[PDB]
């Protein structure tokens, strides 16, 4: 296990370490978060309690450096930071762990769900999505945009996701123009899997970061790009029978974590009434038909 | 955007721009089977692509072996309509490749635009107005010609005949929008109206009679008419 501590908690905020969240108060003896699980990335992010505006956060992998938050007082928040001394990394865990000022990442045996729910997704394609590349870790935050938005302004600043535009000369062959519209075959396994992904798993990895940063974020450019990865699929006639049972899996996992009171701002009804009831695979996703049934019935 | 009665005046203006209407591209008749069931045959049908500045038709017609073996034939209407105005632009000179496609049912906006990639600078509007192209197969020369076409075949017409020599193409457009509405409307009334004095005639080169200016008015009144009479005996008023 692994651990990231904090230098200080100067200003009340509430800290979330993936789907966990805590509230820390203005000058409380917080030092940071212990028994991370090794194996995963891992998301850390932050909401300031007098300034709901800006959530803010970090990806990370504790396999790829020892990290530690300190907040900056001239920028307004906390940042994350590498120790590039592990003598004094070692020291300072120990110390803020022998006085009992961590929280423990509360994991519980039987639960998958952090593992499900960013089971493609590798440091390296965040790293590639977010480019800082003086770091090892990823800030994201809700007001970021996404490289198509901006099409549609610091570069620096922005999300690389994949572009996806189904009335785009990428989607549509001249020649097939009904065929490739109506049947997003040709885009999705020539273009962007053979062609841009390289794989299932890396579309998979952009689709399931994505969701996060919507989730954890409120990021909009983030919630169109799951959206539109999800119809691309959806609205595809040939998809490898083994790739549409993991898409099952993973939007299952994505709507169960969500939460109940955010459904309106982070579920679009049109891409899934769409991808649940009239696309090709309307009959493919049972395990994701059952869950969104049953919690978000109205969206339907 | 959408196209309406605020921004009427940009039909006349100088930007070259063309309607194009899809409905009567795929035209069936329906009958009984031998076994009771029903089935559909197709008949000849056409695309109408009209420059509302000049008059200028562009008469694709639509032969019926295209829908051979083919399926969703009504979706299907839809994209070959695309394709077919696709490959007229593509067709003209640059200098005479419209700046806006205007379709009269937003059903073909999604398969003209994916047609139309290419011409990024090509607009693709829906409209507002209720506009009764579909009546050009009331007009007699264009029903004949779309009728004995044996092949897929381009014919080009001046649905203005000569007007535009003495009216603008306002004017214009408004005569031949109240003739094709008078058309759908009641045709056979329509036609009675057109064609009651025989000393008027339709030249051999026009698809209208040669009416003069004063004729036109009493024309266009008796049209009016029509169009109100049939009106109040649908409503009863
Ligand atoms: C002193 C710089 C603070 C730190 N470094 N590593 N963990 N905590």
């Amino acid at each position: 296990m692994n651990t990231v501590p904090f230098t200080s908690a100067p200003i009340e905020v509430t800290i979330g370490i993936d789907q966990y969240s805590f509230n820390v108060k203005e000058n409380q003896p917080f030092h940071g978060i212990k028994d991370i699980p090794i194996g995963h990335v891992h998301v850390i992010h932050f909401q300031h309690a007098d300034n709901s505006s800006m959530r803010y956060g970090y990806w990370f992998d504790c396999r790829m450096g020892n990290f530690y938050i300190q907040y900056d007082p001239k920028d307004g928040l906390y940042k994350m930071m590498e120790e590039r001394d592990g003598a004094k990394f070692e020291n300072i865990v120990h110390n803020f762990k022998e006085r009992q000022m961590m929280v423990s990442y509360p994991k519980i045996d039987e639960d998958d769900t952090w593992y499900n729910l960013t089971e493609f997704v590798q440091m390296d394609k965040i790293r590639k999505i977010v480019r800082k590349d003086e770091n090892q870790f990823s800030y994201v935050d809700s007001s970021m945009t996404t490289v198509q938005e901006n099409e549609l302004s610091d570069p620096a600043h922005s999300l690389n996701y994949t572009v996806i535009n189904f009335k785009s000369r990428e989607a549509i062959r001249p020649g097939h123009e009904m065929e490739d519209f109506l049947d997003k075959s040709y885009y999705l396994n020539t273009v962007m899997l053979q062609g841009i992904f390289k794989n299932s798993s890396n579309y998979f990895g952009e689709l399931q970061f994505a969701f996060l940063n919507a989730m954890f974020f409120g990021n909009y450019g983030s919630s169109l790009q799951w959206h539109a990865m999800i119809e691309l699929i959806c609205s595809s006639a040939t998809v490898p029978k083994h790739m549409l049972d993991k898409l099952d899996e993973i939007l299952y996992y994505q709507i169960k974590t969500l939460p109940e009171q955010y459904s309106d701002i982070l579920l679009n009804e049109r891409v899934w009434n769409i991808c649940l009831y009239s696309s090709f695979q309307k009959n493919s996703l049972h395990n994701t038909e059952k869950i969104m049934e049953n919690k978000y019935p109205e969206l339907l | 955007g959408a196209m309406n009665s605020s921004n009427y005046a940009e039909l006349f203006n100088n930007d070259i721009k063309l309607f194009v209407d899809d409905t009567n591209v795929y035209r069936v008749t329906v009958h009984k089977t031998f076994e009771g069931n029903v089935a559909t045959k197709a008949i000849n049908g056409c695309i109408f692509t009209l420059n509302p500045k000049t008059g200028h038709l562009f008469l694709k017609i639509i032969h019926t072996s295209v829908w051979a073996g083919q399926k969703r034939l009504s979706q299907l209407a839809k994209w070959k309509t695309a394709e077919e105005v696709s490959a007229l632009v593509r067709s003209l000179p640059k200098e005479e490749q419209p700046k806006q496609i205007i379709v009269t049912r937003k059903a073909m906006l999604d398969p003209l635009e994916v047609h139309m990639l290419d011409f990024p600078n090509i607009a693709i509007r829906p409209t507002e107005l209720r506009l009764p192209f579909s009546a050009a197969m009331s007009i007699d020369k264009l029903s004949d010609v779309v009728m004995k076409a044996t092949e897929p075949q381009m014919v080009l017409f001046n649905i203005y005949d000569d007007w535009l020599d003495r009216i603008s193409s306002y004017t214009a457009f408004s005569r031949l929008t109240l003739l094709l509405r008078a058309l759908k409307t009641n045709e056979e009334s329509a036609k009675m109206i057109l064609l009651s004095d025989p000393t008027i005639t339709i030249k051999s080169y026009h698809l209208w009679p040669s009416f003069t200016d004063e004729q036109w008015i009493t024309i266009e009144s008796q049209m009016r008419d029509l169009i109100l009479t049939e009106y109040g005996r649908k409503y009863n008023v």
